[PDB]
């Protein structure tokens, strides 16, 4: 009767409102601040500019 | 959500002289402006982002900044310049303006030309009595007046009025006036009005008696 | 399409029907034309968002969405 | 567009300074209108030729052209 | 940006705010026009880089990001943020 609880995975999802942003080469790495938001999913990266 | 805090609030300067007037913001902006403000006028833009004069603006203004920091610079001051002059930030929501800073024309230190009137007939018929001190001519702005009644200082009930600096002369003048009952007014038979001003070291002092002629 | 603001910047929420038309809004600094080149379809909850640089006499390359007066944000669905 | 056919059925060969505009060409049933919502770019060797569906009081679905009045192919190259 | 030289060559300390926009000063040969496309292109600081645009006369730039079009020029930039 109601055993602990250890771990939930997710086995199905949706993605919503996909943002992006991107800095000139010399300016840095750009950010968003739902970088910030845990219901997020982010990644870094580098592209030709 | 952010405030702007901008440096002196007054600021006296002469011709020719290079003005510096800052801005301060409670965090990192980079879209601010500074105003300029006229007597009897609009506002109008000056600068934009943190150094874009804005078209028809003469190059004696410049701005510059960044990371909280802003700062107007006027390089060599004209006679057409004396204003307020006024940051804004426009990079969050609740656009904000700064205090204001109010750039006024200077000259050689003048001290106030003091006169002490006593309450009319007229006025002391009302049951109000107003002891009227005028302080006129001076240079630089700052003065402070105290009033006494038989030797006691009186704090409530006075009232100062400044004009704006003159446009020719470039002094200021102010009425201080005192008001009390006319009942007190006649328990008592001192009255003085004490100026402290830098062009003495001691105040002007001017006084009556009020059964004296 | 909306015209609203991202951090003071202006953003575009762009609908299926202007697939195709030049988006033009007025700003203080004169009429902005951005072009939308976009998978641009029906207003939804995928949405994505990203931004149209400024281009000034340079040939557009590896992007779908620019303006020519102030660089300018845009959203728009995926759906069908 | 260079309006032609494709075993009796009109064809729009349609380049890049046409993205975002109403494709209109007259035919004996009236006058058609075709919506173009395409990757669509500078007619090229890289072509792509599919048809666009008559669409009578329908919302659009899984498609990015349609005409109104009779069905259409379209054909544009995906360079740029 | 401030002119000076290098070598008896005219050289350009371009700063920040200078990014897009075509570069042009005076010079007795008439008017010359440097373009510069430096990507890196930054603020004015410690880390800076100097080298040499091109004189390029209708031939395309390759291989390149800057060149001017009638005396060649020395240029430099910081590539801080």
């Amino acid at each position: 009767k109601q055993p602990a609880t250890l771990r939930k995975y997710c086995i199905e999802a949706k993605l919503t409102n996909t943002t992006t942003e991107s800095r000139c080469p010399t300016q840095g790495e750009p950010s968003l601040n739902e970088e910030q938001d845990k219901r997020f999913v982010c990644k870094h990266s580098m592209v030709d500019r | 959500a952010i405030v702007a805090t901008q440096s002196p609030a007054i600021m006296s300067a002469s011709p020719g002289e290079k003005v510096t007037i800052s801005c301060s913001a409670s965090s990192s902006v980079s879209y601010m402006y500074w105003y300029q403000q006229k007597p009897g006028s609009s506002p109008k833009p000056w600068i934009y982002r943190t150094s874009n004069l804005a078209s028809g603006v003469p190059t004696r203004f410049s701005g510059s900044g960044s990371g909280t920091s802003y700062s107007f610079t006027i390089s060599s001051m004209e006679a057409e310049d004396a204003a307020t002059y006024y940051c804004q930030q426009y990079h969050n929501y609740p656009r904000t303006f700064g205090g204001g800073t109010k750039a006024k024309s200077a000259r050689a230190d003048a001290a106030p030309t003091v006169s002490i009137f006593p309450p009319s007939s007229e006025q002391l018929t009302s049951g109000g009595a107003s002891v009227v001190c005028f302080l006129n001519n001076f240079y630089p702005k700052d003065i402070n007046v105290k009033w006494k009644i038989d030797g006691s200082e009186r704090q409530n009930g006075v009232l100062n009025s400044w004009t704006d600096q003159d446009s020719k002369d470039s002094t200021y003048s102010m009425s201080s006036t005192l008001t009390l009952t006319k009942d007190e007014y006649e328990r008592h038979n001192s009255y003085t009005c004490e100026a402290t001003h830098k062009t003495s070291t001691s105040p002007i002092v001017k006084s009556f008696n009020r059964n004296e002629c | 399409f909306h015209l609203t603001t991202r951090n003071g910047e202006p953003h575009m929420i762009v609908s299926r029907q202007e697939k195709g038309k030049s988006l033009l809004f007025k700003t203080e600094d004169g009429v902005n034309m951005c072009t939308l080149m976009a998978d641009l379809g029906e207003l939804c909850e995928d949405t994505i968002t990203y931004k149209c640089p400024l281009l000034r006499q340079n040939e557009p390359e590896d992007i779908d969405c620019w303006c020519n007066s102030t660089s300018t944000w845009v959203t728009y669905g995926t759906c069908t």
